[PDB]
């Protein structure tokens, strides 16, 4: 599923931001 | 009315944009409590004013870390903006003031914790949850935008819950005010408009594409484009193939297909109807737009709240002490601060 997806991938804790 | 409420919010917001509060404060009336979140440049601390016994949150921005990472026109943007704003879903600017070494910014403290930690634990909101912080959201870009602002950085990370479970924006490091186009990368590669991506030159129409990936993920609990690396988000981006829950309303879908548009002649927020193409499409039919701006609609959610300076709603962070240098650093890059 995309929510089993989303809980296994490296971006489900606070997010950076990008820059430049 | 509104056109009535934003001229007068102007004539406001102008007068503290063109003479800016400087130097309200000094760092030892405050006592250093608790790191409720970080970034690049410092901390943002809980702290308690000893002359009345109130708790702030204190942005503490390292000036050298600030020049390295060449973000000083940006910090002076965040300062500027953020003590000219006067909105109820806008975190308040209380003091201001810089040291040899450090810039602070004293705002109110927001106990609730991130929108982030609360969508993550509960998984996804429902539709009339999703739709009462949309609504706020709504609310505060047609007032950001009227001043010829961008937020720029819309994320669940970003929006504090209060007492009353009404948002407060916060962070506004990459907000501009900005009368034409303007062209820097800067945002969170998630919530990023095309246009960014593209290295195009944009406008206001790329808070309202946030917007777009906001109310998905509040909505589905997980955002429109996700992957590993920034590089694969920005690829599923660009192609804008957005793929929706079976759990979205037929009405959710339509105001997202609207929102999330690649084509910036078709987005909703940047037609000849601006912000009421929004607030009058059908998901938005039972908010009461007044309501929600005079903070009577009741929260569907409500943090707890075991007493004043209470940080359990926010994640424990490693504590760094704050040093400040005999001799001044960068005096001339942050005079107007
Ligand atoms: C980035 C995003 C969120 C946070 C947490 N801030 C924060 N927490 C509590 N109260 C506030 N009022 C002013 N800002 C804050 C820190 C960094």
């Amino acid at each position: 599923t995309t929510y089993a997806d989303f809980i296994a991938s490296g971006r489900t804790g606070r997010r950076n931001a990008i820059h430049d | 009315s509104v056109k009535e409420f934003l001229a007068k919010a102007k004539e406001d917001f102008l007068k503290k944009w063109e003479n800016p509060a400087q130097n309200t404060a000094h760092l030892d009336q405050f006592e250093r409590i608790k790191t409720l979140g970080t970034g690049s440049f410092g901390r943002v601390m809980l702290v308690k004013h000893m002359e009345t016994g109130n708790h702030y949150a204190m942005k503490i921005l390292d000036k050298q870390k600030v020049v390295k990472l060449k973000q000083i026109e940006h910090t002076l943007n965040e300062k500027r903006i953020l003590q000219a704003v006067n909105f109820p879903f806008l975190v308040k600017l209380e003091f201001s003031f810089k040291d040899n070494s450090n810039l602070y910014m004293v705002m109110e403290y927001v106990p609730g914790g991130e929108m982030f930690s609360h969508l993550r634990r509960i998984g996804r909101f429902s539709e009339p949850h999703a739709r009462f912080y949309a609504a706020q959201i709504v609310l505060t870009f047609e007032y950001l935008h009227s001043l010829d602002l961008i937020y720029r950085d819309l994320k669940p990370e970003n929006l504090l819950i209060d007492q009353q479970g009404y948002i407060q924006v916060t962070d506004f490091g990459f907000a501009k005010r900005v009368k034409g186009r303007t062209w820097t990368l800067c945002g969170t590669p998630e919530y990023l408009a095309p246009e960014i991506i593209l290295s195009k030159g944009y406008n206001k129409a790329v808070d309202w594409w946030a917007l777009g990936v906001l109310i998905y993920e509040m909505a589905a609990g997980y955002p429109p484009f996700f992957a590993d690396q920034p590089i694969q988000i920005y690829e599923k981006i660009v192609s804008g193939k957005v793929r929706f829950p079976s759990h979205f309303s037929s009405d959710l879908k339509d105001l997202l297909r609207n929102l999330l548009q690649v084509d910036l002649t078709k987005r909703f927020g940047n037609l000849k109807d601006g912000v009421n193409d929004i607030k009058n499409h059908k998901w938005f039919a039972t908010t009461d737009w007044i309501a929600i701006y005079q903070r009577k609609v009741e929260a569907p959610f409500i943090p707890k709240f075991k007493g004043p300076g209470d940080t359990s709603n926010f994640d424990d962070y490693e504590e760094e002490e704050i040093r400040v240098s005999i001799n001044e650093k960068c005096g001339k890059e942050f005079s107007e601060f």
